[PDB]
């Protein structure tokens, strides 16, 4: 059940950007007293790992040794140094990250000052699996772009009652005072034709995927809420 | 001020009112965090246990070093609390948050919640003494063209000779 | 914004929370496990009036803004004084029976509770059947007859 409960986490859990010595990666983790759950990706590769707390005390021992700790506590202290930076980024860390994409994994270094002493720790995340991908990135993805297409409908109808009020308020015996404040009549086929040329190729580059967390979260967070409780 | 909400929300006179405490901050002495709920003539604390602190946090999703405190404030804000009372168990469900959170409570002794009731009352009037005070302080006590002559270009000033 | 005072209102948590109330009016001061009234009157007001020269309400509110009110506590006998006019005043309670007062530190901690809440809120923003043929006449169904059940 822990694993269960490890994985219902870390499907709940949004998505963060984390800056590495050289490159960008998108991440989502769980962490619990019995272990945790990471999934990173760089918008080509996705890399899982899950560890219960007898892995966790076994890399503790072999990765810093001269440390005494029961694997709940590591996990405690792994958590207060992580979710500060997915929170928020650009504010003071003291905690180093690498990766090293070794042939068909991926090795996560992170490194820290735990109370002036050091404190290092490696995520050993393997290829996840295309059913985990789907669920964590396609299903969410297609979901969130069906709601943002039916907001959009809704905001052109909502468009095109204004303009029927308007129309109205014209045509019973108005004169318009500012002509300046003029609204056209609004179309929904020349507005994508003016859209899908001016602003699509701007508004449809992910980058490194700081665009994809600085603004499309919350609609993931609930469709991925969503579909939990769907199914 | 730790965070706390009373109901039923609206105009109507109050009927319960529900308040978190523990995690308090600093390297003073720290308590396991608990809910204190009151009717004024009965109270109902969580009484949770480390292992119960874990199975809650683990249960919707929550880390075990994650805080609770503020999402309680911000529901407490939101008004989005809702109560059922059994016969002697009341379930508390919040959505102030993105994800319900579900709270089981249970009587405490009488013997035990009177020192909590007059606890609770002496706190309340330390806070509305202070918050009073605070309100009553507060309400209370072209390229290049002169700006200069628009029209005409504004002139570099004289430099001289500069030699190279 | 009914005045009420703690003591002490410094650093030290309050001890004991004094106020006034319906203008039956008795100043009720409670430890939040014992309280103490005064009990008026109208005949004991009316007396305490003309030997004292008079409302209390607003010389009381300004105390309790100001602290200038003093607490004594003896046996079952409290003593107030209270100070900010050109004489202090000095009243008398005595410990009313707690059954007769559970209701009212219910009372105060709903109205307490109430206030806190209003206080925070407010510092955050700073004719079907009708005939057609003849209007004003029920329609009237055609006539069936005998319909046997």
């Amino acid at each position: 059940p822990v694993m269960e409960e490890l994985e219902q986490g870390l499907l709940m859990q949004p998505w963060a950007w984390l800056q590495l010595a050289e490159n960008s990666l998108l991440a989502k983790v769980f962490i619990t007293k019995q272990g945790y759950a990471l999934l990173v990706s760089d918008l080509q590769q996705v890399w899982h790992e899950q560890v219960d707390t007898s892995v966790v005390s076994q890399r503790a021992k072999e990765l810093n040794k001269r440390l005494t700790a029961p694997p709940a506590a590591f996990l405690c202290h792994l958590d207060n140094l992580l979710r500060p930076l997915l929170k928020d980024a650009a504010h003071p860390s003291e905690a180093t990250f690498s990766c090293d994409c070794v042939a068909d994994a991926l090795i996560l270094r992170v490194r820290s000052e735990l109370s002036g002493l050091p404190f290092y720790w490696n995520f050993h995340c393997m290829l996840a699996s295309p059913s985990l991908v789907s669920q964590h990135l396609i299903r969410p993805l297609m979901g969130m772009s069906l709601a943002l297409q039916c907001q959009v409908r809704e905001l052109a109808t909502l468009l095109h009652m204004k303009d029927l009020e308007i129309q109205d308020y014209q045509e019973s015996g108005a004169t318009l005072i500012r002509d300046r404040l003029k609204t056209e009549p609004f179309e929904e086929n020349s507005f994508l034709e003016q859209f899908m040329i001016e602003k699509l190729p701007e508004a449809c580059s992910i980058g490194d995927g700081k665009p994809f967390v600085m603004n499309l979260q919350d609609l993931y967070m609930a469709v991925t809420t969503q579909e939990v409780q769907v199914g | 001020s730790p965070p706390l909400c009373t109901l039923p929300p609206g105009p109507e006179p109050p009927r319960f009112v529900c308040y978190c405490e523990g995690e308090e901050s600093g390297e003073g002495d720290r308590g396991g965090f608990n809910l204190y709920v009151t009717d004024a003539a009965e109270l109902w604390s969580t009484c949770f246990t480390p292992d119960s602190l874990a199975a809650l946090k683990a249960r919707f999703g929550l880390s075990a070093a994650e805080d609770i405190t503020p999402r309680f404030r911000a529901a407490c804000e939101q008004q989005a609390v809702a109560l059922t009372l059994q016969e002697d168990r009341a379930s508390l469900t919040l959505s102030g948050g993105p994800s319900a959170l579900a709270f089981d409570l249970s009587k405490v002794p009488g013997p035990e919640a009177a020192p909590r009731l007059r606890a609770l009352t002496l706190g309340l009037a330390k806070r509305v003494w202070s918050l009073e005070r605070r309100l009553a302080a507060a309400e209370e006590t072209c390229p290049g063209e002169s700006l200069i002559n628009p029209g005409f270009k504004s002139k570099k000033p004289a430099g001289g000779v500069d030699f190279d």
